[PDB]
């Protein structure tokens, strides 16, 4: 991540996350159904009897990212050490977690056509995949 | 022959497009070829249903152009999953 792409997810995430939080449960449903695959097992947020869990975490997801984007600068491992919790202790696998980003990214693309610009997905998908672990 | 207008759009999305592809750090995939397929083509529907309010003129040139963009972005994305494909073996 460059001193120059710290300041595009800045500004991405600034004109186009204030409403993430509300996409929780559709992001969710999106890697469902793009991506069968995360389907077959997924333990999580007890869906037999409810959106709440999966619409709280939602929640969860922007915060995080607007806290994470807002550090990039001093804090590098946000994203890494958020990742690392859930593929160690949540039973989250790496790759539904990279998923349910994509799928959040697609769904901000769905709601906000003329913010989420091909130029503000690239700066906040080079953010988001800068999840392994910096020193 | 579309129009002075989107024909350099259509440049734009392409150019963006790359750098879209270009970033992308392979060891950091654990996505399957299934997948990444799925990704790729959101990632062009995306630029698609972007560029669809962008695109400007009369709807024959219209559609038109969106054609253009979609049978080049397919161009840059080609090259990009075979060397994601060889990314398997090795
Ligand atoms: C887009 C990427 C994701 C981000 C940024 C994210 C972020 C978060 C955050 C900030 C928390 C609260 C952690 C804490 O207790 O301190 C959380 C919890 C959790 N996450 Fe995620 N998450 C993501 C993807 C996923 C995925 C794909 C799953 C799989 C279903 C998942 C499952 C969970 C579970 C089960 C919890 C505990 C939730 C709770 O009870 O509050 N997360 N996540």
């Amino acid at each position: 991540l460059s001193p120059a792409d710290k300041t595009n997810v800045k500004a991405a995430w600034g004109k186009v996350g204030a409403h993430a939080g509300e996409y929780g449960a559709e992001a969710l449903e999106r890697m469902f159904l793009s991506f069968p695959t995360t389907k077959t097992y997924f333990p999580h947020f007890d869906l037999s009897h409810g959106s709440a869990q999966v619409k709280g975490h939602g929640k969860k997801v922007a915060d995080a990212l607007t806290n994470a984007v807002a550090h990039v600068d001093d804090m590098p491992n946000a994203l890494s050490a958020l990742s690392d919790l859930h593929a160690h202790k949540l039973r989250v696998d790496p790759v539904n977690f990279k998923l349910l980003s994509h799928c959040l990214l697609v769904t901000l693309a769905a709601h906000l056509p003329a913010e989420f610009t091909p130029a503000v997905h690239a700066s906040l998908d080079k953010f988001l995949a800068s999840v392994s672990t910096v020193l | 022959a579309l129009l002075k207008a989107n024909k350099d759009l259509i440049s734009a999305g392409l150019k963006e497009f790359s750098v879209l592809l270009n970033q992308q750090v392979f060891n950091d995939a654990l996505v399957s070829e299934e997948d990444m397929v799925t990704v790729v083509e959101d990632w062009m529907n995306f630029y698609i249903n972007y560029y669809r309010q962008q695109v400007t003129g009369e709807p024959q040139e219209r559609d038109k152009a969106l054609q253009e963009l979609r049978q080049e972005l397919n161009t840059l994305a080609n090259p990009f999953l075979a060397k994601y494909r060889d990314f398997l073996k090795s």
